[PDB]
């Protein structure tokens, strides 16, 4: 639920 | 082949690719019972180049494909397994006809003597053999969907060290070129599967170097990485995470070329 993005 | 370069500006052209990179509906990867089918919220395939997962109750994993008319090159880009989704990983690329595999981003067995079993997806995997270069590692893989009981060879292709938003530019070739050569990307076969962490800015590296290489061949010096990465880029969102990335691909598909 974490983002890859960033 | 020019450098961009003393102007500095490779954000700016990044920035250009993300804006104008096209953006699709992504239905399937957004329902409840598909919310922990995938490792990143924010990355999901589109839902018209998904990979649908053959078992009836469930035909969802986080896989895109991608198809290159011209370039005649496939390939499968998806995050990488989640405990869930080990017998997902091996299910597609038992589907798919798939006869290679490009992990880039640092789900099989570690001994020979240790075969592996999916349940869920009723599959086993046992190592063959196994190499070890310094850059990359190559392991030889055997899988047998157990009701078949027919087993079709996969060859694993390992980039041992990539780093999360970090390049990769002789050793990516190399890796790339070992790849070509063992005709896991041949089209006879099914699409080499193709995964970074979550399939994308790694991924998108990779597949956008091996691509252009293919143009050149096929074309002279019309080819332009970005309509080609664009175009990429429609079939699974957010492909090259940097601009230092897309500056590498640049790089490598120019050495490349000799």
């Amino acid at each position: 639920e974490a983002q890859y993005q960033p | 082949f020019e450098q961009i370069d003393k102007s500095g500006s490779w954000a700016a052209i990044y920035q250009d690719i993300r804006h104008e990179a096209s953006d699709f509906p992504c239905r399937v990867a957004k329902l409840p019972k598909n919310k922990n089918r995938n490792r990143y919220r924010d990355v999901s395939p589109f839902d018209h180049s998904r990979i649908k997962l053959h078992q009836e109750d469930n035909d969802y994993i986080n896989a895109s494909l991608i198809k290159m008319e011209e370039a005649q090159r496939s390939y499968i880009l998806t995050q990488g397994p989640l405990p869930n989704t080990c017998g997902h990983f091996w299910e597609m690329v038992w589907e798919q006809k798939s006869r290679g595999v490009v992990m880039l981003n640092r789900y099989w067995p570690q001994k020979e003597e240790k075969e592996m079993i999916f349940e869920d997806t009723n599959l086993k995997l046992t190592l063959i053999s196994e190499d070890i270069k310094s850059y990359y590692t190559v392991r030889q893989l055997e899988l047998e969907n157990l009701t078949t009981q027919e087993t079709r060879e996969i060859l694993h292709f390992h980039y041992t060290t990539w780093p999360d938003f970090g390049v990769p530019p002789a050793s990516f070739l190399n890796f790339l070129f070992k790849v070509r050569e063992s005709g896991s990307l041949s089209p006879e076969h099914g699409p080499v599967v193709v995964h970074s962490s979550a399939g994308i800015g790694r991924s998108g590296t990779f597949c956008l170097a091996d691509t252009c290489l293919l143009l050149m061949d096929k074309r002279p010096s019309s080819v332009d990485i970005k309509k080609v990465l664009l175009e990429m880029r429609k079939f699974r969102m957010g492909l090259i995470q940097t601009a230092d990335q897309l500056r590498f691909s640049y790089l490598a598909v120019i050495e490349g070329a000799k």
